[PDB]
Order: C-alpha cells, then sequence, then structure tokens
RNA sequence: AGCGUGUGCCUACCCUACGCCGGCAGGCGCGGGUAACCCGUUGAACCCCAUUCGUGAUGGGGAUCGGGGAUUGCAAUUAUUCCCCAUGAACGAGGAAUUCCCAGUAAGUGCGGGUCAUAAGCUUGCGUUGAUUAAGUCCCUGCCCUUUGUACACACCGCCCG
RNA sequence: AGCAGAGUGGCGCAGCGGAAGCGUGCUGGGCCCAUAACCCAGAGGUCGAUGGAUCGAAACCAUCCUCUGCUACCA
C-alpha cells in the first residue's frame, strides 16, 4: 500500500464510510454495505475453517518490521472476501502449479483473492497448421 | 397548425422537435424509453404530443424532475446506479458524464488488476462467453509449401 | 491414521450411482430406474415390460 | 386445448391451491394430493377486438457492456441461474452451391417428458392454426431383373503402356 | 537533349473522358470418396507536384519535376 485518495480524503470513501470506521465494525454492518454476492457468504457461511488463514496474516503483519511488509502466507484457497483487516499483508495463491504472490490494497475490497491471480497463459498465436483447413491433404 | 419552432438544442444532445415527446428524450444517454415515460408524468404534461410544441418553462422543469429524481419521489431502484462504488450515494448519469463514470471503472479494474481489466485492455469478452467461434474482425490463413 | 477420507456428496452426478456396478456416465433416475441403459436392453424380455410398440 | 407428470423415491428429496408482504426476482403463514379423488372444469400461445407508432437502421433488431437486487449450494471468480435500470452493434433478404417435404401433410405457434441441488437455443412426444403444387418420369443421383462384352476377382477407388 | 511511357489499391503489365483496368498470383469457399481440371469470393487507399473547365480527375485538358524506353549531345 502507499496509495492515497481511494479510501480516504478528497476523492472516495468506501460508499460513504473511511477504512477506520470498517475496522471497528462488525460484519454486520459491513456486509450492509451493497454488494449482494458477499452477504450470502457470511451470513450462510460463518467460518469453515478459514481460521487457518486470518490468524497467519495478523500474526505475520504484527512480528514483521515497521516500513516493512511480512514474507508471505500460502493458500490453495482462491476463495475468501478480501477484507479491510487484511489489507497490507502478502499472499501466494495457489494456480496449478505456482504460488503467485500479491500485495492486498484496500482498493481490492469485496473482490475475490483468485481475481488477481491467472492460471492460464494469456495466448498468443500461431502460424495456421497443416489440417487447419479444407486443403490439408495427401503425402506419398 | 403550430408552427413555432422544431429542431432544438438541449444539455450535450440535439434533441428534433419532429418526434413525439418521449421518444425525442431517448436519444439523450443514461435516458431509455422506460426511464422517460415516468418523468413526464411527474411533470404532469402530455406525452399525446410533439417535443417542438414544448414551451421553454416546461422543457426547464423537465431536466429539474430528471436530475433529482429522488426528491420527485421516483424510487432508487429504477435509478441507472445505486451506491456507485465509493462515492456512497444512489445517483443518475446522463450524456457526457455517463461516459467520464465509465472510463474510470475501466481504469480502476486495471489499477487493481483484476481479471477484469486485462480482459478488457486484451480487447476479449468480459462475461463468460466462448471466443473460438465467436469474433472475427481476421481468417485469412494459409499453409502450404 | 487419516482424519478424513471423503467430501461432501449430497448432490450431483457423484452422490448417485448405478447398478451396473457403481458406474455413471448414463444419468439416470426415471420413475424409480436406478437401472443402466445398456442392461435395460437386455431386460425387454425381463418382467418390467415386454415389447409391443 | 392436449400427451403427461407429481412428496411417502437414493440416503433427503415433490407438485402446488389459498392468506399475508414486495415493482420484480422472491419471502412468509397455512392446507390438499399414493393421484378420473389434490394441483387442474389444466381459465397456454399463435389467432381475435380497440388504441399508439409511420417507411425513418425508426419505437425494426437486441448483440456488446456498466451498476444494483434475489435464488440454489460446502463453495458461484473465467460473470451457475433469475430479476431491475442504463448502454443500443451487425443486420434493410442474402454468391458459388445445397437440404427436406404429397394431407390434418408442409409452414407458423405453444406445452409435457428426458438430463436436473441450481439451468434448454438440444432431443423425444403432444395439441392448436393450417396452404401452394403433383396424380408424373428415368434427365440427373441411385436401386431391382434379364441380355451382352471384359486383359477385372484386393472386383473400375480395377488393370496396364512408353 | 528530340520523341515515347509511367510516377499502384496484392503482384506484373499500366486501361479509358465514372474512383483499381487487364493478365496473373496468393488466401478462402464450392464440386468430387479424394486430387487435378472447372466454378465462385477477396484487399485501410487525390495513383510525383502546381493549375483550369468540371458533378468529379492516374484517368478531361494544361503548366513543372523525376525515373526509365528509343534516338542521342550539351557537359
Amino acid at each position: 500500500v502507499e496509495q492515497k485518495k481511494k479510501r480516504t480524503f478528497r476523492k472516495f470513501t468506501y460508499r460513504g464510510v473511511d477504512l477506520d470506521q470498517l475496522l471497528d465494525m462488525s460484519y454486520e454492518q459491513l456486509m450492509q454495505l451493497y454488494s449482494a454476492r458477499q452477504r450470502r457468504r457470511l451470513s450462510r457461511g460463518l467460518r469453515r475453517k478459514q481460521h487457518s488463514l486470518l490468524k497467519r496474516l495478523r500474526k505475520a503483519k504484527k512480528e514483521a518490521p515497521p516500513m516493512e511488509k511480512p514474507e508471505v502466507v500460502k493458500t490453495h484457497l482462491r476463495d475468501m472476501i478480501i477484507l479491510p483487516e487484511m489489507v497490507g499483508s502478502m499472499v501466494g495463491v495457489y494456480n496449478g502449479k505456482t504460488f503467485n504472490q500479491v500485495e492486498i490494497k484496500p482498493e481490492m475490497i469485496g473482490h475475490y483473492l483468485g481475481e488477481f491471480s491467472i492460471t492460464y497463459k494469456p495466448v498468443k498465436h500461431g502460424r495456421p497448421g497443416i489440417g487447419a483447413t479444407h486443403s490439408s491433404r495427401f503425402i506419398p | 397548425p403550430e408552427k413555432f419552432q422544431h429542431i432544438l438544442r438541449v444539455l450535450n444532445t440535439n434533441i428534433d422537435g419532429r418526434r413525439k415527446i418521449a421518444f425525442a428524450i431517448t436519444a439523450i444517454k443514461g435516458v431509455g424509453r422506460r426511464y422517460a415515460h415516468v418523468v413526464l408524468r411527474k411533470a404532469d404534461i402530455d406525452l399525446t404530443k410533439r417535443a417542438g410544441e414544448l414551451t421553454e418553462d416546461e422543457v426547464e422543469r423537465v431536466i429539474t424532475i430528471m436530475q433529482n429524481p429522488r426528491q420527485y419521489k421516483i424510487p432508487d431502484w429504477f435509478l441507472n446506479r445505486q451506491k456507485d462504488v465509493k462515492d456512497g450515494k444512489y445517483s443518475q448519469v446522463l450524456a457526457n458524464g455517463l461516459d467520464n463514470k465509465l472510463r474510470e471503472d475501466l481504469e480502476r479494474l486495471k489499477k487493481i488488476r483484476a481479471h477484469r481489466g486485462l480482459r478488457h485492455f486484451w480487447g476479449l469478452r468480459v462475461r463468460g462467453q466462448h471466443t473460438k467461434t465467436t469474433g472475427r474482425r481476421g481468417r485469412t490463413v494459409g499453409v502450404s509449401k | 491414521q487419516q482424519l478424513y477420507w471423503s467430501h461432501p456428496r449430497k448432490f450431483g452426478q457423484g452422490s448417485r450411482s448405478c447398478r451396473v456396478c457403481s458406474n455413471r456416465h448414463g444419468l439416470i433416475r426415471k420413475y424409480g430406474l436406478n437401472m443402466c441403459r445398456q442392461c435395460f436392453r437386455q431386460y425387454a424380455k425381463d418382467i418390467g415390460f415386454i415389447k409391443l410398440d
């Protein structure tokens, strides 16, 4: 985090309230801020051993030197709502083999982890091949 | 009868007096036909005549009833935008401000650099759609020697 | 040993099984089937049906 | 209007009337149905009757795309599905070619079943509206029978010459 | 320098007073069990400059420049 004017100040407070209020809110007040799909995941779910992640983040954030980010906490979980408390941590997210590391911004809140790590090569081409049409055939 | 005036200019788009009132107004972006048949009735005027038959006094009221819809008791769900996101309110966006707002949300999703902004910048479909047989601009491919 | 061996199967194509051997792929439910379409044919003679049309 | 279908089944699940709340998706309270018994006297679409639009890429077309609301699930991101507002593209009757069809038939139009925790532009059946053209021929494509010719029998997609 | 041609819109040749003309090629489609032959479909765009008539100009007509073809000299 090194941004400005994306969740406080002139230009942008997160739906009319700063980050500072969010951290003191419970999930209950927080979810009522419009983002419909989020509200399912909280009201139904209520912690199905996401315990393992959220303690490591706070822990590592605490022990890390001031003006320096922690190491990483890794996940195979690509699903979990990005939240204000999570911000400032650094998380590696499993793809099919690779843990792509990302810094968490206060501007990413509401989204999932898995949107910030891709799981395919964008694509290049190409040079059409042989049978790539109604012409390829014959040899002997 | 009624030779008084025809084509005119209003905010950001030129609106003809040739067409009926509701349908004339739709040309302005952020206003569909569904949005206009409401706003005319809140203004309590005919929609059964042409747009060139409105007076200046009348059309002055139209834009006020349009741009403060909550204060003239058009419901929140009936707006374009409910809690924009990071602005904190219900809003109604019209022609040249719509584009400015739109370009921000594109920029935002490449700022965070989600899956969205990458698909935008690459010029590929955002939503769940196959691109294998969808598109073409391109198709000239050869392989012989 | 282990503390897991399973994960929720409660709906979908994996929580029902067809009676060949516990075969699948060949999604089947009809009128209380649970009976595989390949073998259904072999039980055209057997009772449940005789072909008439 | 018709063929059907429906919880008590697989392991956790059906079809819904009625009352109440919401613009809508939907929520909530009660009741029936093992079914010619309850949903359902299946109060469906095209069609029919009256307004509005006017030859204009138009209010035809609804692709693309932004924001928001619901439902299923252990989980919905590369948007499961559904709803609301906004955005408004190609396309103005289609080359060379080619498919299918003879009477409740073609075509138009809706519905049930199948897969199904959530979900048909598919497939399988069913009703509804309902023409034009033919009553023939071997021209093309192909098939049956006889006669004839053959260097073919891996059978003309054959064999074979410089 | 005398005469002639041209100054691409894929190629090569450059067709005429209506914005690619001809020939060819490449790429794709069609026909066929398949190939050849045969039949169709393409492609961002004052076509060196300065002007006039013109609805318009590689193309209707001029004034200039350059490159080449044939002829051929000033240097």
